[PDB]
């Protein structure tokens, strides 16, 4: 899906390499002091389970980004298989949906907080973590297998019907969380004691920017501008790896402000 | 008046006291320990980590066999821990939460611990109902419970916060002897290694000498300026040093009466919690508020090492009988074995 | 510390029984529980496992598939629920209860038994090469066992564990490890060995040491014993 | 019952006086002799060999 | 997988052990523990009498799905600097403190006066360095026996800098004003002030209402926003 144009793609690609490998550091940095080295609290599953759709989806960047590298510069057509864009939509859908997750967290955690500090069920984060990255795929491999990505059948009059579908679940997550950081945020302005507020202020905004003008342009371009605009090279060839260069800059921006911001402030 | 006089006597035997231990002080160990040749950078790295504590460490035992340990948080836990396989042997649930000591017995049977309920409970591990069990429970202390040291199944020394040490009888219950003569709150305990002395530090920073017989004070030890909060016996049972608040660990002389060698840095600043000594004695291991702990050269007062792996404050350490490994305990939560 | 296995009797073949032991004593949820069985006058034979949490359960190959052992912790019961049983299956089946951690005494009680009667070459072969030793009372006696794999371990320990059975009673424990000796044995007993060739040495016998001596191997399962070397006066 | 506490301090003072002591030349040397005499059988001075290392 | 039979069952009586702590950990993380201070006849009695109904003395109570702990340390005579950290990441501390005591001379030593005892008190456990963060709820207690006493005693005889009205309201607030005047930091922790008597029943409505702040504080710092 990059040799379209194939010249005037060329910078981003190095800008997608770039971050996507800073990204897949950070993700595996995350992943592996959360799988082993670091004690998990419950927000900790959000957390691990975020850094793990990063990880695939900016491995699955790298992986694009190197077919067109080894097509433009040495010159081989590596055909790897259609049915790995399938799980990279996948893990773009369980990333935004994790976002949605955490934001829904706080908003729950200030809201109700003696429920959330006494009657919160302990395993509700691997129950949410495990439905939305069972429906994330599921929505995944019912599209890639209309739109013919899974083993090359498929009608367009159902692929359409499905990328709308995740359309509208992409914007009801960026509702949901847009809905929750804004309750959060009022309960905070109007009736805090002891908080941080301008830090707290600030870092609520600060994920909702970053939701808004990184995690979803791909999704956007990919599920729903592609059928409504109508038009197909000229310009598709710019405004899908400035949504991928996006992405992977969300996908490399997650696992600091939702780990390393929060945790590694001991360091310095 | 009479009591005047008194003090005057006292004033008196001190100075006597002083001139008669500078008239032992011939030459510094510091100049007989210096053509020894330097111990190296002891470079120690972190072998075992147990994770298990979910609040502060406050103490930690080994027991005899080099292997097993106990560990006693403030989440009202003290676990056993097979050190060489990480396991968790036991589990003991406390009473009270607020502990601050913990010992194990050299036979391997029983468990004390105490703290701030005044009590050092003793648990048996070997039960042949599978649980341990609270097998006794000591109150007679009324300040909080900072020490306990097993002598035997059947005798433990126990120092407190009420300015006291005692000796009990732990199948009656009783205090067989009480050490009394701090002014301070006793904070730390080692037994000799024949377990006719202990020598307790305490918070006046002083350090006495008790013959566990007779119930006396034999010498008492000067030469910190705040509270002593450590305090370990060298192997020879000839000499042991203290680790106090002024950031600094003092080694003394029994048989010549003061301080011999003194370990200090300038960087240091932060008191010492936990103070032991290696197999031979040669190295002089200190734990810190710094985070860290700090191996010295106990003959030449050169810092050889550091420690570097906790998060929080070193509250804990001890050497094995084996001289094979150090635990460091921490208010970080964690256990390190150190090799 | 007790444990009373309750059902057996009078089976058809083909047909099922559940045998219950009811534990009252001791600390029930943090043990094993073993189930072994004796046929009516053969040796010791290890039947299933069930773990502490019941996390972990093994079973004979000879009745997997027909056996099923089950705890409930707070009821204080196991069970063995058996279905198909043959003629095979008549023994007197033991309760054991074995805990697991660094210096325990695995196998170190054992239930009185109850009578059910109906009417695998990776297996380590513990042999008892000698079955039978008449001895008079006063004398120092060794008992020999040999194992076909070396029972040492790379940890350190050699798996191998001593029981006795009296006449008429339920084995005990008397060596654990191959050299720990039991709680309440008295250091009369003693054992040795390298991997592979085993002794207990009964040192000044007396007269309650009379009976069936097994040796067993612990360090994979299936258990396995020996065929028992008796005793007599 | 000031004087009879402050007579328990003269009684303690006057059993820490009657002491012999040593030099603390002989005690740096005896101490020094201890640690020479056992700087083999410290595995945390000399770094001990992985085969018989029990902590890996 | 070298390992034994043994070590296996070992390790898995290991992770049961793992098992219990995790899941009495989580029993212990969500209960509210609470310090309760205060020098002698500060009214703390009366105040554990008002929640329920040698050593540590421990308090259970729940109050409305929240169940608290209320340790009180007044009966260790010790120096409080080497157990003060034990009680570190306690939830609040409740301070009592008389209003009767401005006048009352302390029956140590007749130099100092009973209110400047409470108010050393207070400044050193609300300036320690365990303590930077914590809330601190104030108890004003004994106000009925202040109304009493401020007619003819007035609060020259404790505060000789004060000038203003012999009643109740404008001494109480100078009181108060005093006791939180006493942090040299002002932004890190909050205080809570709350004038109580033995006829009141809503102070653990008070005190339930400042420690769900700080639930609230604990609950951001556990989604990450610190
Ligand atoms: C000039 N020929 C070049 C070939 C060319 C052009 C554009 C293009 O990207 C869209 C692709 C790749 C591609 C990308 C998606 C992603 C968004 N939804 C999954 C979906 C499909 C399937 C698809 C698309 C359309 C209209 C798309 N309008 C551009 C109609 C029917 C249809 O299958 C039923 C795709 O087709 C492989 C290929
Ligand atoms: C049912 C299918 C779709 C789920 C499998 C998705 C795969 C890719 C993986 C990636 C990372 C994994 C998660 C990593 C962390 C944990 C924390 C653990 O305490 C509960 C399971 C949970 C939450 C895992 C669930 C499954 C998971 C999200």
């Amino acid at each position: 899906l990059l040799l379209l144009c194939g010249k005037e793609t060329l910078i981003p690609v190095f800008l997608i390499l770039f971050i996507a490998l800073v990204g897949l550091v950070g993700n595996g940095f995350v992943l592996w002091l959360l799988g082993f080295r670091m004690r998990r609290n419950a927000f900790s599953v959000y957390v691990l389970s975020l850094a793990g759709a990063d990880f695939l989806f900016l491995c699955f960047q790298i992986i694009n980004c190197l077919v067109y590298l080894s097509n433009f510069f040495c010159s081989i057509s590596i055909n790897f298989p259609s049915f790995f864009t399938t799980v990279m939509t996948c893990a773009y859908l369980a990333g935004l949906s994790m976002l949605s997750t955490v934001s829904t967290e706080r908003c729950l955690s200030v809201l109700w907080p003696i429920w959330y500090r006494c009657r919160r069920p302990r395993h509700l984060s691997a129950v949410v973590c495990v439905l939305l990255w069972a429906l994330s795929l599921l929505l995944s491999i019912l599209e890639g297998k209309f739109c013919g990505f899974l083993f090359s059948d498929g009608d367009s009059g159902w692929c359409q019907t499905f990328d709308f579908i995740t359309a509208a679940w992409l914007i009801f997550l960026f509702m949901v969380l847009c809905g929750s950081s804004l309750a959060l945020l009022v309960r905070i302005l109007c009736g805090s004691r002891g908080l941080p507020l301008t830090r707290l202020y600030l870092t609520i905004l600060l994920t909702v920017l970053v939701f808004l003008l990184c995690g979803l342009p791909f999704g956007i371009q990919w599920f729903l501008i592609l059928w409504i605009w109508k038009d197909s090279d000229v310009l598709f060839c710019h405004i899908h790896p400035v949504s991928v260069v996006l992405s992977s800059l969300n996908s490399s921006a997650n696992p600091i402000i939702y780990f390393f911001v929060g945790s590694f402030r001991k360091q310095w | 008046s009479e009591l005047d006089q008194l003090r005057q006597e006292a004033e008196q035997l001190k100075n006597q006291i002083r001139d008669a231990r500078k008239a032992c002080a011939d030459a510094t160990l510091s100049q007989i320990t210096n053509n020894i040749d330097p111990v190296g950078r002891i470079q120690m790295r972190t072998r075992r980590t147990l994770r298990g504590h979910l609040a502060k460490i406050y103490a930690m035992h080994w027991g005899t066999d080099s292997r097993l340990l106990v560990s006693a948080s403030q989440d009202g836990k003290l676990i056993i821990w097979d050190s060489y396989t990480t396991n968790k042997v036991h589990a003991i649930p406390l009473r009270s939460s607020w502990v601050m000591t913990c010992a194990y017995a050299p036979s391997g049977n029983y468990v004390a611990c105490g703290g701030l309920d005044n009590i050092c409970s003793i648990y048996n591990l070997k039960t042949r109902e599978g649980n341990v069990r609270v097998s006794r429970e000591l109150a007679g202390h009324t300040g909080y419970l900072s020490c306990c040291r097993f002598l035997d199944d059947n005798q433990i020394v126990t120092s407190s916060g009420d300015t006291t040490c005692a000796l009990w009888d732990i199948e009656t219950g009783q205090q067989t002897t009480t050490f009394t003569g701090h002014t301070g709150d006793v904070m730390s305990l080692s037994l000799a290694p024949d377990t006719r002395l202990f020598v307790s530090g305490a918070c006046d920073a002083s350090a006495k000498l008790w013959d566990v017989r007779e119930g006396m004070c034999r010498q008492t030890f000067t030469g910190h300026e705040s509270d002593i909060n450590a305090i370990c016996f060298f192997p020879n049972g000839n000499a042991f040093a203290t680790g106090s608040d002024d950031a600094t660990c003092r080694l003394f002389d029994l048989r010549a009466d003061q301080e011999l060698m003194t370990y200090s840095h300038d960087n240091i600043i932060c008191g010492i919690t936990s103070v032991s000594f290696s197999k031979s004695g040669r190295l002089l291991l200190a734990g810190y508020d710094d985070f860290n702990c700090n191996v010295w050269d106990a003959l030449k007062a050169d810092r050889a090492g550091v420690l570097a792996g906790h998060d929080n404050r070193v509250s804990c350490l001890g050497v094995t009988d084996d001289g094979m490994a150090v635990a460091t305990g921490s208010w970080d939560s964690f256990l390190k074995i150190w090799n | 510390v007790q444990l009373v296995e309750s059902g057996g009797g009078l089976v058809q073949p083909g047909g099922s029984r559940k045998l219950s032991c009811s534990a009252s004593g001791f600390a029930f949820s943090s043990f094993g529980m073993h189930w072994v069985r004796q046929a009516p006058e053969k040796g010791l034979e290890w039947v299933a496992y069930i773990s502490s949490g019941s996390g972990t359960i093994y079973y004979a190959d000879t009745v997997k598939g027909r056996f099923t052992i089950s705890r409930d912790d707070p009821k204080n019961t196991l069970f063995l629920q058996m279905t198909s049983l043959r003629s095979e299956d008549t023994a007197m089946y033991y309760c054991v209860r074995s805990i697991y951690y660094y210096g325990s005494s695995p196998f170190d009680f054992w239930g009185q038994g109850t009578t059910l009667t109906v009417s695998g070459s990776a297996d380590i072969v513990m042999t008892q090469a000698t079955s039978s030793v008449p001895v008079t009372p006063g004398e120092s006696v060794s008992i020999s066992c040999r194992s076909s794999k070396s029972l040492l371990h790379s940890n350190g320990n050699t798996y191998l564990y001593w029981f006795l059975q009296r006449p008429g009673q339920s084995p005990q424990l008397l060596i654990y490890r191959m050299s720990n000796l039991a709680s309440g044995v008295p250091d009369r007993f003693s054992g040795s060995g390298s991997g592979t060739a085993f002794t207990l040495t009964i040192s000044r016998l007396e007269a309650e040491d009379v009976g069936v001596y097994y040796c067993m191997q612990h360090l994979e399962y299936p258990l396995t014993f020996g065929a028992g070397t008796k005793l007599e006066l | 019952a000031s004087i009879a506490q402050a007579r328990k301090l003269v009684e303690q003072l006057k059993m820490e006086a009657n002491i012999d002591r040593i030099k603390v030349s002989k005690a740096a040397a005896d101490l020094m002799a201890y640690c020479e005499a056992h700087a083999k059988e410290d595995p945390l001075l000399t770094p001990v060999p992985a085969s018989e290392n029990p902590f890996r | 997988c070298t390992l034994s039979a043994e070590d296996k069952a070992a390790v898995e009586r290991s992770k049961m052990i793992d098992r219990n702590l995790r899941e009495d950990g989580e029993k212990a993380a969500r209960e509210v523990k609470l310090l309760l201070l205060g020098a002698g006849e500060s009214g703390k009695s009366t105040i554990v009498k008002q929640m329920k109904i040698t050593g540590i003395v421990e308090t259970h109570f729940t109050f409305k799905d929240l169940h608290f702990k209320m340790f009180d340390v007044g009966g260790q005579r010790s120096e409080r600097k080497k157990w003060i950290h034990c009680f570190e990441g306690v939830t609040a501390i409740i301070f009592c403190v008389a209003l009767s005591d401005y006048d009352l001379v302390l029956a140590e030593d007749e130099e100092m006066n009973r209110m400047h005892e409470s108010m050393k008190l207070f400044d050193s456990i609300c300036n320690n360095k365990w303590f930077t963060d914590t809330s601190i709820i104030l108890f004003l207690n004994k106000k009925d026996l202040f109304e009493e006493k401020i007619k003819k005693s007035p609060l020259t005889i404790c505060y000789p800098e004060y000038a203003g009205s012999n009643t109740y309201e404008e001494a109480a607030a100078y009181i108060q004003c005093q006791f939180e005047d006493l942090n040299k930091r002002k932004d890190t922790k909050e205080i809570y002030t709350h004038f109580t008597c033995a006829t009141d029943t809503k102070n653990v409505q008070f005190v339930f209402d400042a420690v769900t702040d700080v639930i609230i504080k604990n609950n951001l710092k556990d989604c990450g926003l610190f």
